[PDB]
This record gives structure tokens, C-alpha cells and sequence, in this order.
């Protein structure tokens, strides 16, 4: 499977198959997928790395909105990348 | 349908005891699939820039280098060469 | 004080 051999959680497969479906270019390389679901699930797991203590720093058992904002505003580079959203 | 189930699996690794509500899915959600569509858009007009009818590891690795800050930058780089050089020995 | 949490925003169950 191909998010196995890449080393990956994030679907590869699905990640080809929206590159193809989005009609972003004629063709799609192999490695194209791979290398953006790996971008996906870093970015991922560096927000929900600061999300994530910001809910310990809480005193609370699981993230909630209020966790990823935090995480984000006081994130100079996340909020770079997010605050827009 | 969407990518909470990978969601979760990272959040297990980064943090295994700590959960999340449905609500926060939603917007991780979000956060995907911008960046997605933030990281393939600018893949597409840089194939488009070069003349090349194929998106490429290349227009991926630009497109990121361009789009994310700092350290960001930096480390989704060695995550995604990292992933590209498994993948391509398997 | 957690359910009451819980009944505004469920926890994502992954099963
Ligand atoms: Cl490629």
C-alpha cells in the first residue's frame, strides 16, 4: 500500500486521487501524493502537538476549539500559516 | 469523506491520552483541507511557469517551500523527501 | 464536570 511504503498515516491514494480530480495539471507523478500527504500529516501533528498543550496547560482531557485557537494565535509561525482561516 | 481517522492517528502519536471533540475534528479538517488546496494550487501554476504538463515532487517541494513560514517550511521539507525517499525504495 | 462538556461537543469516536 502506498502510504505504507512512504512511512505515512495520511492516505496517499486519496490525496492522487484529488490531484487527478481537481484538474490541476494534465498528469500527476508518482511522488507528487507522497510528498504532499507527508506535508499534510506533519502540519498536522505540529498543530496538534500545540493544540494538544494547550489542553494539558487546561487542566483538560481532550482538545476543543478554544485549544486550537489558542494554539494558533500564540503560534507565530501557525498563525502565519492559519490565521486566515 | 474526510480525514478525521488520520487526524486521530497522528493525534495518538503526539499525544495518546489526549482526545478531541467533535467540533475540533471539524476544524482540523479544515486546516487540511485548505493547506491542500494552498500547497496544490501553487503546485499548478508552477507546471504551468515551466512549460510542464505534469505535477512533479519538484512543484510539490517549491510550492511548500513558498507558502510555509520559517521552520515550517524546513521541516515539512525533510518530512516529504523523507516520504518520497521510502516510498521510492520500498 | 466533563459530561456536561460532552453533551454540548461530543468527543470524535473513532468506532
Ligand atoms: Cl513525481
Amino acid at each position: 500500500t502506498r502510504s505504507s511504503r512512504a512511512g505515512l498515516q495520511f492516505p496517499v491514494g486519496r490525496v492522487h486521487r484529488l490531484l487527478r480530480k481537481g484538474n490541476y495539471s494534465e498528469r500527476v507523478g508518482a511522488g507528487a501524493p507522497v510528498y504532499l500527504a507527508a506535508v499534510l500529516e506533519y502540519l498536522t501533528a505540529e498543530i496538534l502537538e500545540l493544540a494538544g498543550n494547550a489542553a494539558r496547560d487546561n487542566k483538560k482531557t481532550r482538545i476543543i476549539p478554544r485549544h486550537l485557537q489558542l494554539a494558533i494565535r500564540n503560534d507565530e509561525e501557525l498563525n502565519k500559516l492559519l490565521g486566515r482561516v | 469523506e474526510s480525514y478525521s481517522i488520520y487526524v486521530y492517528k497522528v493525534l495518538k502519536q503526539v499525544h495518546p491520552d489526549t482526545g478531541i471533540s467533535s467540533k475540533a475534528m471539524g476544524i482540523m479538517n479544515s486546516f487540511v483541507n485548505d493547506i491542500f488546496e494552498r500547497i496544490a494550487g501553487e503546485a499548478s501554476r508552477l507546471a504551468h511557469y515551466n512549460k510542464r504538463s505534469t505535477i512533479t515532487s519538484r512543484e510539490i517541494q517549491t510550492a511548500v517551500r513558498l507558502l510555509l513560514p520559517g521552520e515550517l517550511a524546513k521541516h515539512a521539507v525533510s518530512e516529504g523527501t523523507k516520504a518520497v525517499t521510502k516510498y521510492t525504495s520500498a | 464536570g466533563d459530561s456536561e462538556s460532552e453533551i454540548e461537543d461530543e468527543t470524535f469516536n473513532p468506532s
